[PDB]
DNA sequence: CAAAGGCCGAGGAATGCGCCCTTTTAGCCTTCTTTTGTCAATGGATTTGTG
DNA sequence: CACAAATCCATTGACAAAAGAAGGCTAAAAGGGCATATCCTCGGCCTTTG
C-alpha cells in the first residue's frame, strides 16, 4: 500500500472526478435554438457556433454565472 | 459454573451482607509507616491483610496460623488477594438518592412517583417540602409546599399533615408506595381512558409498575442507606519510585464522602441549626453523587489537577472502561512480534520464526522436553541451560516446533485473513519471514511492516490452528469465493515474460518432443524461451465420471508455454497456458485448478506458480531504464494545437463572445482532450514494436519495453500512471475540487519546473490527508456491522422454508453487468427449475448449485431462479445450512454451528475500505453512501407509493398539499393522503392503481418498500442499491452477506391484530418471539396475533438485544445497567459478546458442542 | 513543613540559588536529619488515570 | 438640569498558612521468665567375634 | 551351634538461646485557648458638584 499509493487513487479519482464534471457542463451537442430563452434576443451568430446548443445570451449568461457564484 | 447472571437493586441490608466493615475514617496510610489504618479506606481487618499468611502488626507470621483472627490489630491472617475481593460499606446518616435512577433521562424514581423530574429535586435539595400521606386534612400527596407555605399551613394545624422535604422525603414517598394497587388503579383507568396521551401514558407507566412488581426490587432501595466501598486491589495507592505514590481518583471521591459523612454525623450530634444541616446534607447528595457518577450533576469535580475525577460509571464505561479494552482487548502472553521479511522458498503453510523468538515464546514446552529427556534434572537446570543456550536446547526447539502452529496476525484485522496459522521453519536474524502470497490476505508490503505471533497452547488449540486457520485451508476470500492466493507482482511478470511469444527467436519451428525437451532446449540455451515451436502435449480432461482420459496432440506454443505446463496439475486443459497470461489469466488459472481439482493440487499450483514466475523473471533480467519511457514524437505537436485553441477562446472571450466560467469551462475540456490525445499517441508508440524475421520482412508485434512490459502483464502499473511517466501529467486538481486550469504539459522523464512542481502538490497532500485518516477509522463500519449481526449463527440443518428471493441478472438498461450464474452459485434452491419446455425438472430443489448445476442452469438458458435467503429462513435465533447456502471460504456448504454474522459484518467492512472514502456524486458512491444505506435513513424527497388498491380518486385542492384517496373496487377507502403539488404526479385520476405503486417521483423509502411489498422487495432493494455502489468502484462481495445483515435489520415486528395471544397492540418485539408465540398460541385451539413487519437501521437494531451484558458493550453502560437493574433482569448467556466477556467458549465456532451439551443438562 | 517552605523562600532569594538541606538545619534549628525526612515526605501523589 | 466622582458590594487569584501549652498514644528499648534447641554422659539392647 | 566386645537407643544434667512479656520512657500525635477590628477589580449606586 505504501501509504501514498493510496493517496495516488485518492488524487486521481478527485481530479478525474471534477474534470468530468466540467466536461459535463460543456453540453456541445445540441439544439440550434437561435434565440434566448431568457429575453429572447438574438444569440449572434459566433456564440452559436462557438458553444452548439447555447440557451443564453452572453449578459443573461454572466447575470446567471453572478447568482450561481453565490449560490441558490 | 453460573449458566446465567442475575442483576437486581441492591438492598441496604444485602450491602451490609456484602460487607466485611464499615469504613469509618477518611485516612488512608500511616505517612511514616505507610502501615494500613485501623477504619480508612485500606484498612486490614475491613479488607484483609498486607502480606501472605501475616497479621498487620506481625504477631501471627505463620501459614500454620491461617484463618485466625489477630488479637492486637484483628488482621485475620490470610491471603492477601483477599482484600482484592472484599467490600465494605460506609453507613450514610442519611439517605442520598441514587444518581442513576434519579438523573438518567426517565428517571425511575419520577416516572415511577408520577413525579416531575424538577420537583422531586426540588424536594431533593431542600428547596420544597412535600405532602406525605398528610390524612384527610385536604392536604394532596406528593404536593409540594414551600418552606413559608409549609409554615402557614402547618398554621392551624397541629395535627400531624406529614409533610417531609429532602431524600428522606422522597424515601417515605416510595417506601409508602403500594405497587400492585397502583397497578390496579392503573388498568381500571386504562379501562376507561380511551384518549391517546392520557391512556398511552396510563400503558407505558404500567408497564414500570408491573415490571417492578416482579423483579422483586422494593421501590425505595433507590434511595441509598449503607453505601458499598470498593475494595482496596481495585483501587490502590501503590508506591512510585522516591517516596512517589499513585493513588487511584476513586480514593478522592471516596474520601469526599467519607468527610462530609463524618461531618453530618457531627453536625447531628452538636444540634446544629437547619440552614447548615441542610447544606451538609446536600454536600453529602453531592459528594455521593460524585462518587457514583461524576459529571451528571455539574460540574465534574477536579482533583490534584484541572481534569475531572474518575468514578465508578466512568470506571466502567468510556474506552478506557472496562468493557471496551479490558474486557475484549486483553495483552496476551506467549506473543511477540518482529519485523517481517519475504522468504520465497517457504510454503504455504509456513512462516520462518527467528531462533530468538521460538526460544522465548515455547518456553516452558523446552523446559518440560529437557526434563523429561533426562537433559535437564529439574526445572532450574533446564532453565540455565536455555538462559546459556546450550547445544540440547536446539534440538529440543527443533523437535517441539515440529508441527506447532503460529498465529501470524497484523494490525488492521480487517477480516479473519489477518490471522492465520503457519508451521514454524526457524531461521537465523530477527525478522518474521511471511510467504509472499500470503500478503494480500495480510495487506502487508515488505518495507518495514510487523507482525505479531501468538502460539496456541492447548491440543485444542493447536488443533483449531491446523484444521481451521492454516494457511492452506483458506485460499478463497470469505467475501466472495474467488482465490485470494493471487501471485502478485514478480510472479505476474515472471509468468507473462515466459509465456509471450516474439516473432522470431532462437529455434523458431522446431518441433519438440514435449515440455522436457523445450526445457531442455531453453536451459541449454539452443531455444529462446518465446520461440513459436510445434509442441506434443499430453492433457488429462476429466470429461467422465470422474475418469481422467488422456489426450496427446500437437500444440503451437512458445518454449515457455511448454516449460511452464510441466506444472499444471493433470485435470486442467491446455489453452490455459496457451496465452500470454497477465495477472487475470493467472488469477482464473488458478481458478479453473481450484474447480476442477479441489485444494490439495491448488496449493501445490499456487506454490509452483510462485516459484516459476521468481525464477523466470530473474531469469528474464527486466529492469527499467530512462529510455524506457518513449515520449511520443508527437506530443509538442498535439500541445501547439490546444495552446492554439486556448489562445483563440480566450480571444474570443476578450471580445464578449462568452463569460469568463464558460471560456473556463472550454479551456479545461481543451486540456484534457489534448490529454488524451497525448496519452492514446504515447501508448500506441509504447504497445509496439518492428522486428525482423523469417522471410526477412519487417513485422509488427507487441511491444517488449520493459515499463510497458509491467503495465501491461499486470504485474504493476497502469496506461494512467504510464501517462505521467512519459506522455504529459494533465490537469490538476484543489483540495476544493477546482481544477487548476494551468497543465502539467510535462511528464516525469522530462521534469516539472519550480512552477508545475508547486501545482501537483496541491492534489498530493490533499490525497495523503484523506489517506491518512481513512486509516484512522479503517474499521468503523466492520465493528458497527458486528454490532448488529453478532449473535447470528449458522444453528440447523434444514428450515424448510419454500419461501425464496428470485435471483436473476441485473441489466443495467444496456446488457447485463451481473449474469445470473453469478449471482446464484452456491445457493440452495426453493422450488424445482423447469426446463424451458416448461415440463423438465431441471435442478429438483435443494440442490446446491455448484458450477456443474450453475452450467447446467445456464445452458438451458433459465434466466429467474427461486433460491432460499438467509432473510426468508424459518429459523429462530438462528440460520440453517440450507437458507444461508456455501461458505464461500470453503467450498462446501456451511457447517452447522458457523457464526455467519460477524463473517458477514467482516465481508462487508474489508471490502468497503478499498471504497472510496468520501461520498461522490456522479448515483453517489463511498463508503458513507453505503453507510447510510445501512442505516436505512429516510430520504428526504420520498417518491409516494399507493397504500391501498383500488381506483384513484382526488380530494380537497391545496390545503397545503394536494389530497387524494384511493378506494378499493369493492373495499373501504379510509386512507388518504396529504400529496404536495411539488410532488408532481405520475398517474391521472382516472386510472386505478394496484396497491403499492408509485405516486409521485424520487427515492423510495425502504421502510414504505417494506411495508407495501414483501420483505423480499426491501432486501432486494437494498442488495441491488449496496451492491451498486460496490460496483460502481469494481469491488466484489457477495449478496449472502447484505442479506444477513439485512435480516439482522428487520428483525423487530409490530402487532396490529394481539388474536387470541398476550401481546399489546401498539408494541414492538423481536419477530423471532412472536413468530413462536402465534405459531404455539395456534397449536392449541386459539388463533395467532398478526403483525406488520418492521425495519431498524443497523444502528437502531443494534441497541435492542436480549442480552445485557452484551448491551453494555456498545452502548451507554449506564442506561442499560439502570434499566436492566429496574428490570431484574437476567442474562441466559447464550451470546458470542457475553461468553467473551464472561470467559467462556462463545455458542459459534468448536463452542456449539460445548453449549448444546449444556443445554442438554439444563434441560435435564 | 510551612515553616520549611517559608524558611527556604526566603533563603533561596537571600542566599542565591537555592538552600541546601545542611544549609537550612543550619538556618532552621532542626538536626538535618528531621529535615531530610521532612523533605522526603511525599506531596499529594497522582491519579493513577494520569495519560503517558 | 447631567457628570464626575466617592462609596460600597459582589467575585477572584494567590507572594496566601499559628502558636504556645497540656495530655494521651505508639513504639522502642531494656530486663527478666520460659519454651526450646544442644552437648556430654551413661548405661543398655542387637551385631559381631570367637571356636 | 555355644560364650564377651562393638554399637544403635533412649534418659539426665547442664544450659545457651530464642521467644515472648512486661515496665518504663520518650517523641509524636491530638486537643484546647486565644478577646481591637478588618486586598484588588469591577461595576452598580448614589452625593456632590456644577
Ligand atoms: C479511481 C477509482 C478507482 C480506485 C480504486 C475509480 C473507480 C470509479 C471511478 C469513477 C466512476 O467510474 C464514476 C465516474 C465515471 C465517469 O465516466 C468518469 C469519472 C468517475 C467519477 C470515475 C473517476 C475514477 O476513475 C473512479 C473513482
Ligand atoms: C510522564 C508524565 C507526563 C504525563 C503527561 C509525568 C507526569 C508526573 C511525573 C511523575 C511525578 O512528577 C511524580 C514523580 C516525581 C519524581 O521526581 C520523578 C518521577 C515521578 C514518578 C514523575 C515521572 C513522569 O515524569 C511523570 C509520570
Ligand atoms: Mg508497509
Ligand atoms: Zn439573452
Ligand atoms: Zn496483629
Ligand atoms: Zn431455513
Amino acid at each position: 500500500s505504501d501509504e501514498a499509493d493510496e493517496a495516488y487513487s485518492v488524487t486521481e479519482q478527485l481530479t478525474m472526478t471534477g474534470i468530468n464534471r466540467i466536461r459535463q457542463k460543456i453540453n456541445a451537442h445540441g439544439i440550434p435554438v437561435y434565440l434566448c430563452e431568457a429575453c429572447g434576443n438574438p444569440i449572434p451568430e459566433a456564440r452559436r457556433k462557438i458553444f452548439p446548443g447555447v440557451t443564453l445570451c452572453v449578459e443573461c449568461q454572466a447575470y446567471q454565472e453572478r447568482q450561481r457564484k453565490h449560490y441558490a | 459454573e453460573f449458566d446465567a447472571i442475575k442483576i437486581a437493586l441492591a438492598s441496604p441490608d444485602m450491602i451490609r451482607s456484602w460487607s466485611f466493615g464499615e469504613v469509618k475514617k477518611p485516612e488512608t496510610i500511616n505517612y511514616r509507616t505507610f502501615k494500613p489504618e485501623r477504619d480508612g479506606l485500606f484498612c486490614a481487618r475491613i479488607f484483609g491483610p498486607v502480606k501472605d499468611y501475616e497479621c498487620l502488626c506481625g504477631k501471627y507470621k505463620r501459614l500454620k496460623h491461617r484463618g485466625v483472627i489477630c488479637e492486637k490489630c484483628g488482621v485475620e491472617v490470610t491471603q492477601t488477594k483477599v482484600r482484592r475481593e472484599r467490600m465494605g460499606h460506609i453507613e450514610l446518616a442519611s439517605p442520598t438518592a441514587h444518581i442513576w435512577f434519579l438523573k438518567s433521562l426517565p428517571s425511575r424514581i419520577g416516572l415511577l412517583l408520577d413525579m416531575p423530574l424538577r420537583d422531586i429535586e426540588r424536594v431533593l435539595y431542600f428547596e420544597s417540602y412535600v405532602v406525605i400521606e398528610g390524612g384527610m386534612t385536604n392536604l394532596e400527596r406528593q404536593q409540594i409546599l414551600t418552606e413559608e407555605q409549609y409554615l402557614d399551613a402547618l398554621e392551624e394545624f397541629g395535627d400531624e399533615f406529614d409533610a417531609k422535604m429532602g431524600a428522606e422525603a422522597i424515601q417515605a414517598l416510595l417506601k409508602s408506595m403500594d405497587l400492585e394497587q397502583e397497578c390496579e388503579q392503573l388498568r381500571e383507568e386504562l379501562n376507561e381512558t380511551n384518549s391517546e396521551t392520557k391512556r398511552k401514558k396510563l400503558t407505558k407507566r404500567i408497564k414500570l409498575l408491573e415490571a417492578f412488581v416482579q423483579s422483586g426490587n422494593k421501590p425505595e432501595w433507590m434511595i441509598l442507606t449503607v453505601l458499598p466501598v470498593l475494595p482496596p486491589d481495585l483501587r490502590p495507592l501503590v508506591p512510585l519510585d522516591g517516596g512517589r505514590f499513585a493513588t487511584s481518583d476513586l480514593n478522592d471521591l471516596y474520601r469526599r464522602v467519607i468527610n462530609r459523612n463524618n461531618r453530618l454525623k457531627r453536625l447531628l450530634d452538636l444540634a446544629a441549626p437547619d440552614i447548615i444541616v441542610r447544606n451538609e446534607k446536600r454536600m453529602l447528595q453531592e459528594a455521593v453523587d460524585a462518587l457514583l457518577d461524576n459529571g451528571r450533576r455539574g460540574r465534574a469535580i477536579t482533583g490534584s489537577n484541572k481534569r475531572p475525577l474518575k468514578s465508578l460509571a466512568d470506571m466502567i464505561k468510556g474506552k478506557q472502561g472496562r468493557f471496551r479494552q479490558n474486557l475484549l482487548g486483553k495483552r496476551v502472553d506467549y506473543s511477540g512480534r518482529s519485523v517481517i521479511t519475504v522468504g520465497p522458498y517457504l510454503r504455504l503453510h509456513q512462516c520462518g520464526l527467528p531462533k530468538k523468538m521460538a526460544l522465548e515464546l515455547f518456553k516452558p514446552f523446552i523446559y518440560g522436553k529437557l526434563e523429561l529427556r533426562g537433559l535437564a534434572t529439574t526445572i532450574k537446570a533446564a532453565k540455565k541451560m536455555v538462559e546459556r543456550e546450550e547445544a540440547v536446547v536446539w534440538d529440543i526447539l527443533d523437535e517441539v516446533i515440529r508441527e506447532h502452529p503460529v498465529l501470524l496476525n497484523r494490525a488492521p484485522t480487517l477480516h479473519r485473513l489477518g490471522i492465520q496459522a503457519f508451521e514454524p521453519v526457524l531461521i537465523e536474524g530477527k525478522a518474521i519471514q511471511l510467504h509472499p502470497l500470503v500478503c494480500a490476505a495480510y495487506n502487508a508490503d515488505f518495507d518495514g511492516d510487523q507482525m505479531a505471533v501468538h502460539v496456541p497452547l492447548t491440543l485444542e488449540a493447536q488443533l483449531e490452528a491446523r484444521a481451521l486457520m492454516m494457511s492452506t485451508n483458506n485460499i478463497l476470500s470469505p467475501a466472495n469465493g474467488e482465490p485470494i492466493i493471487v501471485p502478485s507482482q514478480d510472479v505476474v511478470l515472471g509468468l507473462y515474460y515466459m509465456t509471450r511469444d516474439c516473432v522470431n527467436a532462437k529455434g523458431e519451428g522446431m518441433v519438440l518432443t514435449g515440455p522436457k525437451e523445450a526445457e531442455r532446449l531453453y536451459r541449454s540455451g539452443l531455444a529462446s524461451l518465446h520461440a513459436r515451436v510445434k509442441v506434443r502435449i499430453t492433457e488429462y480432461e476429466k470429461d467422465a465420471n470422474g475418469e481422467l482420459v488422456a489426450k496427446t496432440s500437437l500444440k503451437d506454443t512458445t518454449v515457455g508455454r511448454a516449460i511452464l505446463w510441466m506444472i499444471v496439475p493433470k485435470g486442467l486443459p491446455y489453452s490455459i497456458v496457451n496465452q500470454a497470461l497477465g495477472k487475470k489469466a493467472i488469477s482464473k488459472m488458478l481458478n479453473t485448478c481450484y474447480r476442477i481439482l479441489g485444494l490439495k493440487p491448488t496449493v501445490i499450483f499456487a506454490d509452483q506458480i510462485m516459484y516459476t514466475g521468481f525464477a523466470y523473471a530473474a531469469r528474464s533480467g527486466a529492469s527499467v531504464g530512462i529510455d524506457d519511457m518513449v515520449i511520443p514524437e508527437k506530443k509538442h505537436e498535439i500541445i501547439s494545437e490546444a495552446e492554439a485553441e486556448v489562445a483563440e477562446i480566450q480571444e474570443q472571450f476578450q471580445s464578449g463572445l462568452v463569460t469568463a466560467g464558460e471560456r473556463y469551462n472550454k479551456v479545461i475540456d481543451i486540456w484534457a482532450a489534448a490529454n488524451d490525445r497525448v496519452s492514446k499517441a504515447m501508448m500506441d508508440n509504447l504497445q509496439t514494436e518492428t522486428v525482423i524475421n523469417r522471410d526477412g520482412q519487417e513485422e509488427k508485434q507487441v511491444s517488449f519495453n520493459s515499463i510497458y512490459m509491467m503495465a501491461d502483464s499486470g504485474a504493476r502499473g497502469s496506461a494512467a500512471q504510464i501517462r505521467q511517466l512519459a506522455g504529459m501529467r494533465g490537469l490538476m486538481a484543489k483540495p476544493d475540487g477546482s481544477i487548476i486550469e494551468t497543465p502539467i504539459t510535462a511528464n516525469f522523464r522530462e521534469g516539472l519546473n519550480v512552477l508545475q512542481y508547486f501545482i501537483s502538490t496541491h492534489g498530493a497532500r490533499k490525497g495523503l490527508a484523506d489517506t491518512a485518516l481513512k486509516t484512522a477509522n479503517s474499521g468503523y463500519l466492520t465493528r458497527r456491522l458486528v454490532d448488529v449481526a453478532q449473535d447470528l449463527v449458522v444453528t440447523e440443518d434444514d428450515c424448510g422454508t419454500h419461501e425464496g428471493i428470485m435471483m436473476t441478472p441485473v441489466i443495467e438498461g444496456g446488457d447485463v453487468k451481473e449474469p445470473l450464474r453469478d449471482r446464484v452459485l452456491g445457493r440452495v434452491t426453493a422450488e424445482d427449475v423447469l426446463k424451458p419446455g416448461t415440463a423438465d425438472i431441471l435442478v429438483p430443489r435443494n440442490t446446491l448449485l455448484h458450477e456443474q448445476w450453475c452450467d447446467l442452469l445456464e445452458e438451458n438458458s433459465v434466466d429467474a431462479v427461486k433460491v432460499r435467503s438467509v432473510v426468508s429462513c424459518d429459523t429462530d435465533f438462528g440460520v440453517c445450512a440450507h437458507c444461508y447456502g456455501r461458505d464461500l471460504a470453503r467450498g462446501h456448504i456451511i457447517n452447522k454451528g458457523e457464526a455467519i454474522g460477524v463473517i458477514a459484518a467482516q465481508s462487508i467492512g474489508e471490502p468497503g475500505t478499498q471504497l472510496t472514502m468520501r461520498t461522490f456524486h456522479i448515483i453517489t458512491g463511498g463508503l458513507p453512501r453505503v453507510a447510510d444505506l445501512f442505516e436505512a435513513r429516510r430520504p428526504k424527497e420520498p417518491a409516494i407509493l399507493a397504500e391501498i388498491s383500488g381506483i384513484v380518486s382526488f380530494g380537497k385542492e391545496t390545503k397545503g398539499k394536494r389530497r387524494l384517496v384511493i378506494t378499493p373496487v369493492d373495499g373501504s377507502d379510509p386512507y388518504e393522503e396529504m400529496i404536495p403539488k411539488w410532488r408532481q404526479l405520475n398517474v391521472f385520476e382516472g386510472e386505478r392503481v394496484e396497491r403499492g405503486d408509485v405516486i409521485s417521483d424520487g427515492p423510495e423509502a425502504p421502510h414504505d418498500i417494506l411495508r407495501l411489498r414483501g420483505v423480499h422487495a426491501v432486501t432486494r432493494y437494498i442488495v441491488n442499491e449496496v451492491q451498486d455502489v460496490y460496483r460502481l468502484q469494481g469491488v466484489k462481495i457477495n449478496d449472502k452477506h447484505i442479506e444477513v445483515i439485512v435480516r439482522q435489520m428487520l428483525r423487530k415486528a409490530t402487532i396490529v391484530n394481539a388474536g387470541s395471544s398476550d401481546f399489546l397492540e401498539g408494541e414492538q418485539v423481536e419477530y423471532s418471539r412472536v413468530k413462536i408465540a402465534n405459531r404455539e398460541l395456534e397449536a392449541n385451539g386459539k388463533v395467532g396475533a398478526t403483525y406488520s413487519r418492521d425495519l431498524l437501521g443497523i444502528t437502531k437494531a443494534s441497541l435492542a438485544t436480549e442480552s445485557f451484558i452484551s448491551a453494555a458493550s456498545f452502548q451507554e453502560t449506564t442506561r442499560v445497567l439502570t434499566e436492566a437493574a429496574v428490570a431484574g433482569k437476567r442474562d441466559e448467556l447464550r451470546g458470542l459478546k457475553e461468553n467473551v466477556i464472561v470467559g467462556r467458549l462463545i455458542p459459534a465456532g468448536t463452542g456449539y458442542a460445548y453449549h448444546q451439551d449444556r443445554m442438554r443438562r439444563r434441560a435435564a | 513543613i510551612n515553616k520549611l517552605n517559608r524558611i527556604s523562600r526566603q533563603m533561596l532569594q537571600e542566599m542565591g540559588r537555592e538552600p541546601t538541606p545542611e544549609e537550612l538545619a543550619e538556618r532552621m534549628l532542626m538536626p538535618e536529619d528531621k529535615i531530610r525526612k521532612v523533605l522526603k515526605i511525599a506531596k499529594e501523589p497522582i491519579s493513577m488515570e494520569t495519560p503517558i
